[PDB]
């Protein structure tokens, strides 16, 4: 792409080229920028929700405490409420009924799905097995690699529930509008995601911001 | 859910005016 | 005149002074007395010269989905399901310095489109008869007093 | 040429009576004198455009911001109504603006200051605020949203001259190619 200003009574012209590849530079490093600000954003709206939540104890606890429950449906209502308004930023309201089971075992651990929903014929149920996603948030993260009291480890937590919460919520998003048959095939198969939102969502998501792959994936596989 | 064939053409006469 | 006739309707309702009915199975004297409004209703609009309606007649409610349509007699169930179920003007303007919801408009227009079917078929039996309503029934094949109905403000298709 | 420069040598011998350019606009605190400075300015292009009119608009709502969220791209200066005429001036935006043959063979048998870059700032300043002005018109002899439509599309005011001979923007063009 090349522009040219040339003096209109003369055959002198001055052209200058501008290059494309400046601008898109410019471009990426302020998406990239503005990506990192906005998640921070809402990231930080949702501790604040949290907070105004009222639970002193702190979420690694909140979820590690056996009796406490009522507070871990509060709390799941909660985060998965603020997905809904983040999908769906007039809704500020979630249905009227909810229940929530505390599955604590294996054998109630469904794996890769501990989060998960199913009708009484009245009303969905947040399925929750603690004992995996209290391991999941036990785990010590790589917080170094490449006046509220805050760690950047608190932060890694807060992405993970937030994640975890997100895909159960998708999950129950395919719930609702299509069927349990289309919930457990999207469960069984998450590319149907993929079809599911392009209808939906796409007309974005927190986790499109980055790509994300498995070390040797392919030989994995074999 | 009754196992029953239905008709795009009668709902249509339902709605066109 | 569209929002004029849902509005009229709407406080019709509220000087009857009523989903949560609906699902409210043993509330068959309110259900059998909105319908009766909403058909006298409905009777006034199709016929501005005839508003005299038939001010006691029975009724009836349905529980089953085999008492259901895939005297007057209403598929409660599924109405149940159903209950629960310019830029230029704003930007000049930008730079020019009992509450109802809109699903629950939503909800009162599948409810009048229902109820004006259902009247639809009722007229069917009154004039033509018992025997041409079920050919109604059977086959639903608008504009000949239809004006003051809101059905032929909108048309809806279907395709595969 | 010579009509050029000489718009060009009024307008900073108004800006030299003002008695003053970009460690001005840099200056967040001063926005007064970004306002006189705008005022100063779109009443002499208003003298210019209109040669026999001297008289122009001496009170007017003013504001200058701080922010790309208020300003439009491509479009410096904006002029919303609240009647009266509020005026935006995003300042770093201006900032980033301004911080950026044969007759030669005859002459080769012939044998207080500025410079050169303060002439193209002070140009740009000019440029800026007669486009200003020219907006500024169209709001005042068309309406509001006349007003917004010349922001939308600029061909409305192409024709310029039908009064913009004494504009600067009519004496100059500039084209772009991809």
């Amino acid at each position: 792409v090349r522009t040219v200003t040339e003096i209109v009574n003369s055959d002198e012209k001055i052209q200058k080229t501008y290059e494309l590849a400046e601008f898109d530079l410019k471009n990426l490093s302020s998406l990239e920028s503005y990506e990192t600000l906005k998640i921070k954003l809402a990231l930080s709206k949702y501790m604040a929700m949290l907070s105004t939540l009222e639970m002193t104890q702190p979420l690694l606890e909140i979820f590690r405490n056996k009796a406490d429950t009522r507070q871990i449906a509060a709390v799941v209502f909660s985060t998965l409420a603020f997905i809904h308004n983040r999908f769906h930023p007039l809704v500020t309201n979630f249905t009227n009924k909810m229940e929530f089971v505390v599955t604590e075992t294996n054998d109630t651990s469904i794996p890769g799905e501990p989060i998960l929903f199913t009708e009484n014929e009245g009303v969905l149920l947040c399925s929750v097995d603690r004992p995996s996603i209290v391991k999941m948030l036990s785990r010590e993260f790589d917080t170094e690699a490449l006046d509220f009291s805050i760690t950047e480890v608190e932060a890694t937590q807060y992405l993970t529930l937030l994640l975890t919460v997100e895909h159960a919520y998708l999950h129950y998003y395919i719930f609702k509008n299509y069927g349990v048959f289309e919930y457990c095939k999207s469960l069984t198969d998450h590319s149907l995601f993929t079809n599911k939102l392009r209808s939906t969502m796409s007309t974005n998501l927190l986790l499109s911001k980055f790509k994300f792959t498995i070390e040797d994936f392919d030989k994995i596989n074999s | 859910v009754s196992n029953c064939k239905f008709n795009i053409e009668d709902y249509n006469n339902i709605f066109k005016v």
